[PDB]
């Protein structure tokens, strides 16, 4: 009805196309992040697993936007690549101009402004991608942010974006503690959330991917856990579940 | 699904058997009950169950509408039907479709007549209605008003325990041998549709028949589970 | 001319509780009804003079056979040989005199005649289509206004339109203003339009007329609008009165072309109804009330001054009207002190009266489930959750605004 | 005196007495499908005491899915020819404009027929139009088909009016099929009808050519072991056209070159293409 | 008949519809023969340049 053109305004002040994009974000792999003071963690569900696929790349839903930040994406693949490239360009431009790393909020707001611009003109359709950013900077320590197709963004201590985000956020809000995670508890909580939300059982290590950003000797370290660490973590979670049995 | 049975009993049997309780309470007794199960499992089977212990004139309309067709009587489902039902003072009617005759053409005239007739404004009581359908949201809001319809009941897919219970129920006649483990069968068939349990049982029986035996085995039931489920896949649409 | 409804069996039961007054009040009512029964039980018993052992009547009995046929009185002839046709068009010029009053002779009015000699019997039958005579009602359902609460503006408007005219025209007469005739009540479903309709029906000095919108779909082609024309004629005949049409969005909707060519013909009914409502001639002294859920869909031609002089919206009670309805409903049931109606009222928005009735009933049912006749706040806490589950809306407008 | 009953299914009982006259062995190759459909329909209609002994509630719904021309309508015809039930197909896909929703108008009759004489069976393909998936509920004249499908579902599942009235659906490529009319208790047996493969083309060739002049020099093995995918309708057409080619030259017995010509003619693939689309 | 716009692949399959015959394109000489045939039941002088007429 009042659709097709991004520009038209529904008689109730609703931009239907952008809302359609927001909804359609739901057809995306699960992705979530947790603040976990002294560090920060990102995890995602590597859906669409097939025997023949090779997986030669280094992660698929996790990217290194910068020597101090990282981000994860959910939505159309082409738009994902476009936005990741743009983010890297923005970060490097700022570094060149000021000779200092880009604060996370500035990068987020720049990309979000691009998205809004796309939602503002009639030539083009809104970006159908939403993403999470995790980083550190001198101004505000560690930070986690979320950005949506409409162009709006926020900061959170923990949040999930894609697929069954509702259940994930419910569990997080009913289980997360403020200022006490210390990472390891964050990893355990993330694994539990993935286990519950993900359809597959036993949480095959191949299904999930995990990255963690921390500080050490004044430099940031952004390392993606390999198979062995995830195997140990999931084994620990399963053992704990068994321990809770009969008690 | 004991909870659903208890609720339906409360809303149907109690008012037509214990008016004193309600009148003492001082609250008008309920009239309308809606059954909406996304898969539809059990839905009017519950309907037939309540019909059995009806103790009152059980009316039922399930054939689309009936003669709602080219001219000869506009909205013949109503007026005459309800005066008939009210003639048999205690009675309950069944609308198995609840997807036709109202979702928002010339068809909706009869739906409006039905809504008016069921609503107040000189309407009597002692009648009750149960409606069966899937995806109630498409149903018109008017029919979803609390006044016309009071209780809404969803039939979620049975869990492992409910799946086991229904399997036991449909396996009473089966000559299951010693060794089968219904627990396992319930476990490895998540997302059951209720009717799927009866289906797996029947197909297992057929498997036993083909070999010309009178015994069913854990292997047979596992083959049954495999046969019942159907999977779909297609590559290069895995984007997003 | 005629009269109206004759229900109203002493609407003064005003304790509304288990008190000896209502035991005394109702036993007075039992006393006057038993005596009026006994007054008609022996009324005929007294004065054996049963029509003077009989006279005159024998003549009418013998002159007219046991069965009386009916027909249409055609052109009259002074010699009593007015032409009359039977149901099969059996036109016959036939004599017409017995002990029969020959002053109510009109073309087109049903007349009675003899089966064998076809002679006019006498009693020019005075009756109409039974499909409409059934609609006439003389039993007020429930209380007039006390039950309804919060719609002071709407009740004021409807009162001015209907009740005040047939109570005191002094203002209208002196100022020369003709009272408004047509009123269309509209709003979201369950707001209570039906409730107010019944309300006025309980306190209408004039005869009430009830019709559902989807009642003029007579199968046979044509006919139809004849139904509504006869209905209006009947209503006009029976003294002043009000005609109520529920769910009017079934006979008039945007008056769009046949399109597929099915020739639904309901458009013809709508046009005839509109003509009868306001076109040529004069309507007379008849009020009209219309109720529907969607009004915009109605075609403009039906909705205009002179046909619907008032459009009355029924909005969702916000807080005050909501509280009025809530405690009005809860009054007739035992409730606990701890209950906080205002708490629930504030907590929830976009709630209509039907939902209030449903939620109070469900709370009572849950309390009975717990085996406690008295209710508690927690009962309502569970009830409002159970009832308000079907509603699920809201686009992902949770961040951008 | 109450007169005997009147009215008749389709033209008459079993769609009149005109049986399709096809023998299961007369149509060979679909051994598996034959066995499955037989177990589904014939056994319960025939002695079902074994079913009771098992206590199985024999199924009443089975559909056969396969490309358009791989043995279907012929299988139903054979079932009609070698059954004892009052098989009243009479299910011409009826959009109609006046009488809408004749589902109950028919099934009830058949059930009335079923109890009148004995349990009946139904069969049809090209029901894909009625499949749909609901979607919009407002667009006028578009929801009539959904009303028809809902009436059909209600009649099929409905109530305990069982009389083992079996149903056969031969419209397939089941994606538009509503899950409502696809579930155990609903149409139960899903049986595939793949393209006649190697070792099946030989059976079909032998069965069709049984009654033929058979020059005795054409080796059917050449076509049996030859590549390329060909459905049974195509094989029958090939035989027919070979015979016509033979008769055209006033040749009473079909010769090998005639068979070769027929095979070449019937194989025409797209026959237009556009040299793009690859 | 060429009237049916829709053509059924099952019909054109060998058997049902054995073969299809395309109406030949008139060559303007078949036109001359047709004119002669129709010229038959016509009264005329006889000095008819039928070829000239068909070319006209
Ligand atoms: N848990 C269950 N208990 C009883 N019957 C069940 C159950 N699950 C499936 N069934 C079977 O499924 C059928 C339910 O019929 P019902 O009246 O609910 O049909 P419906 O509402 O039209 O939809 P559906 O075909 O999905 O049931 C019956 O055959 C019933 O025996
Ligand atoms: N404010 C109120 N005060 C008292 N009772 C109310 C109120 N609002 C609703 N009700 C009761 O709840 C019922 C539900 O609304 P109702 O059935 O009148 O629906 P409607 O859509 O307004 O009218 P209709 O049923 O004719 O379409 C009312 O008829 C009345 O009995
Ligand atoms: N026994 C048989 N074995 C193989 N092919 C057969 C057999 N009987 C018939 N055929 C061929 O296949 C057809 C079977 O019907 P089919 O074409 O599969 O139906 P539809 O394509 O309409 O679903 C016959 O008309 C004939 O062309």
């Amino acid at each position: 009805r009042y659709d097709s053109r991004t520009t038209i305004f529904s008689p109730e002040g609703r931009l239907y196309q952008v809302e359609y994009a927001m909804e359609a974000i739901g057809h995306a792999g699960t992705c979530l992040g947790i603040l976990a003071n002294d560090g920060v963690l990102l995890a995602a569900e590597r859906r669409n697993i097939h025997k023949l696929l090779d997986e030669v790349f280094f992660s698929e839903k996790i990217y290194k936007l910068n020597e101090d930040m990282a981000c994860s994406v959910a939505g159309i693949t082409s738009d994902a690549n476009v936005l990741t490239n743009e983010l890297r360009l923005i970060a490097q431009r700022y570094l060149l101009q000021y000779q200092e790393p880009i604060p996370c909020e500035q990068l987020v707001t720049a990309l979000c402004d691009i998205k809004q611009a796309y939602t503002q003109f009639g030539g083009k359709r809104p970006f159908g991608v939403s993403l999470l950013y995790i980083g550190w900077d001198k101004h505000y320590g560690f930070q986690l942010y979320q950005s949506d197709p409409s162009g709006n963004y926020g900061g959170w201590k923990a949040t999930c974006i894609g697929n069954n985000s509702a259940a994930a956020v419910s569990m997080l809000k009913q289980d997360y503690k403020e200022g006490e995670m210390t990472l390891k508890s964050a990893l355990a909580l993330a694994i539990k959330v993935l286990n519950k939300t993900m359809d597959v059982s036993k949480l095959s290590a191949e299904k999930v991917e995990i990255a963690t950003l921390t500080r050490e000797n004044g430099k940031t370290v952004i390392r993606v856990l390999k198979q062995k660490e995830v195997e140990q973590l999931i084994k620990k979670h399963e053992e704990e579940e068994a321990k809770a049995e009969r008690e | 699904l004991d909870k659903q049975i208890k609720e339906i009993k409360e809303v149907i049997e109690l008012p037509v058997k214990h008016p004193e309780l309600f009148e003492a309470l001082g609250i008008a007794q309920p009239k309308g009950v809606l059954l909406y199960g996304p898969p539809g499992t059990g839905k009017t089977l519950l309907a037939r169950a309540v019909a059995h212990h009806t103790d009152c004139t059980f009316i039922r309309v399930s054939g689309s509408e009936l003669v709602q067709k080219f001219i000869g009587e506009g909205a013949r489902m109503v007026r005459e039907l309800f005066v008939m039902a009210r003639e048999h003072a205690p009675s309950i009617i069944f609308m198995d479709e609840i997807d036709s005759i109202g979702s928002s053409s010339e068809v909706q005239r009869t739906m409006l007549e039905l809504l008016n007739q069921l609503d107040g404004f000189e309407a009597t009581k002692n009648i009750k209605v149960i409606m069966a359908t899937n995806r109630i949201d498409i149903l018109d809001s008017a029919l979803l008003r609390p006044g016309r319809i009071d209780r809404k009941i969803e039939f979620p897919p049975p869990n492992e325990e409910a799946r086991l219970d229904i399997l036991k129920i449909h396996s009473r006649k089966m000559n299951l041998t010693r060794g089968i483990n219904l627990r396992k069968i319930a476990e490895l068939m998540p997302g059951a549709s209720g009717a799927e349990v009866k289906g797996v049982c029947t197909e297992a029986g057929m498997y036993a028949l083909r070999e010309r035996r009178v015994h069913v085995t854990q292997e047979d039931f596992e083959m049954a589970v495999a046969k019942v489920m159907q999977k779909d896949s297609e590559k290069n649409m895995s984007i997003k | 001319t005629k009269g109206p409804d004759a229900a109203s069996k002493l609407p003064l039961v005003t304790p509304h509780t288990q008190c000896r007054l209502k035991l005394l009040k109702l036993e007075r009512i039992k006393d006057y009804l038993l005596m009026e029964e006994e007054f008609i039980r022996n009324q005929e018993q007294m004065k054996p003079l049963e029509e003077k052992q009989e006279e005159e009547r024998s003549k009418v009995d013998d002159l007219r056979g046991t069965p009386m046929s009916v027909g249409t009185l055609e052109e009259i002839i002074d010699d009593n040989h007015a032409i009359v046709s039977t149901s099969v068009g059996s036109e016959h010029y036939v004599s017409i005199l017995s002990f029969v009053d020959k002053d109510l002779l009109e073309p087109g009015c049903s007349v009675l005649l003899n089966h064998k000699v076809h002679a006019v019997i006498g009693v020019l039958m005075d009756d109409t289509d039974p499909l409409v005579t059934v609609m006439k009602v003389e039993k007020a359902p429930q209380e007039t206004y006390a039950d309804i609460g919060g719609l002071d503006n709407q009740i004021q408007e409807i009162k001015e339109s209907v009740e005040l005219p047939l109570t005191h025209p002094e203002y209208y007469e002196e100022m020369g203003i003709k009272p408004p005739k047509g009123v269309i009540l509209y709003g979201p479903p369950g707001t209570g339009k039906t409730l107010l309709a019944k309300a006025v029906a309980n306190q209408t000095s004039a005869t009430f007329l009830r019709v559902v919108g989807s009642e003029l779909i007579q199968k046979y082609l044509g006919d139809g609008p004849k139904l509504v024309r006869e209905l209006f004629r009947v209503a006009e005949e029976h003294a002043p009165s009000i005609v109520f049409i529920d769910e009017i969005d079934a006979i008039g909707t945007k008056r769009y072309d046949s399109n597929s060519g099915g020739e639904r013909e309901i458009q013809r009914t709508m046009l005839e109804l509109l003509n009868q409502l306001d076109g040529f001639d004069s309507r007379g002294d008849v009020k009209v009330i219309m109720a529907t859920n969607r009004i915009e869909t109605l075609d403009p031609a039906l909705i205009r001054p002179g046909r619907i002089d008032r459009k009355i919206e029924f909005p969702l009670p916000d807080e005050k009207t909501k509280k009025r309805i809530f405690q009005i409903h809860t009054s007739r049931m035992t409730l606990a002190d701890d209950v906080t109606l205002d708490d629930l009222i504030m907590a929830k928005d976009d709630l209509s009266g039907a939902d209030i009735k449903a939620i109070c009933t469900e709370a009572g049912l849950m309390a009975l489930r717990e085996r406690r006749m008295k209710v508690t706040n927690e009962d309502f806490k569970k009830s409002k959750e159970n009832v308000l589950y079907k509603k699920q809306e809201g686009t992902p407008e949770g961040l951008y605004l | 005196d109450v007169l005997p009953p009147e009215a008749d299914s389709s033209i008459m009982m079993l769609t009149s007495d005109q049986k399709p006259d096809v023998m299961y062995a007369d149509i060979g190759g679909m051994d598996i499908q034959k066995q499955e459909v037989r177990e589904a329909v014939e056994l319960p209609l025939t002695h079902f005491e074994l079913y009771k002994q098992i206590g199985i509630d024999p199924p009443r719904g089975v559909l056969m899915y396969g490309p358009p021309g791989c043995g279907k309508t012929m299988l139903a015809k054979a079932v009609a020819h070698h059954t004892t039930a009052a098989f009243i197909r009479v299910v011409g896909s009826e959009f109609v404009q006046k009488y809408l929703g004749e589902g109950p108008r028919m099934v009830r009759d058949v059930f009335r027929l079923a109890k009148e004489n004995a349990p009946a069976i139904i069969f049809i393909d090209e029901i894909d139009a009625i499949a749909t998936k609901r979607f919009d509920a407002q667009t006028g004249a578009d929801r009539e088909v959904q009303r028809i499908l809902l009436e059909l579902l209600n009649q099929m599942d409905g109530f305990d009016q069982n009389v083992n009235v079996k149903v056969i659906m031969a419209t397939n490529r089941a994606d538009t099929l509503d899950p409502a009319l696809l579930r155990p208790g609903r149409l139960d047996r899903k049986i595939e009808f793949p393209l006649p493969d190697r070792r099946q083309k030989r059976l079909i060739f032998s069965t069709i050519t049984s009654k033929m002049n058979l020059s005795e020099e054409v080796d059917l093995e050449d076509y049996v072991a030859r590549p390329d995918k060909i459905s049974g309708a195509d094989i029958n057409s090939i035989c027919q056209e070979s015979g016509m080619l033979a008769v055209r030259e006033n040749r009473y017995i079909v010769l090998a070159k005639d068979f070769e010509k027929a095979y070449k003619t019937v194989i025409k693939k797209d026959e237009q293409e556009h040299e793009f689309y690859k | 008949t060429n009237r049916p716009d829709t053509l059924d692949p099952a019909l054109l399959r060998p058997g049902r519809l054995d073969r299809k015959i395309h109406i030949d394109l008139p060559n303007e000489q078949a036109r001359l023969d047709i004119l002669k045939i129709h010229a038959g039941p016509i009264t005329k002088h006889g000095e008819i340049d039928y070829e000239a007429i068909v070319k006209l």
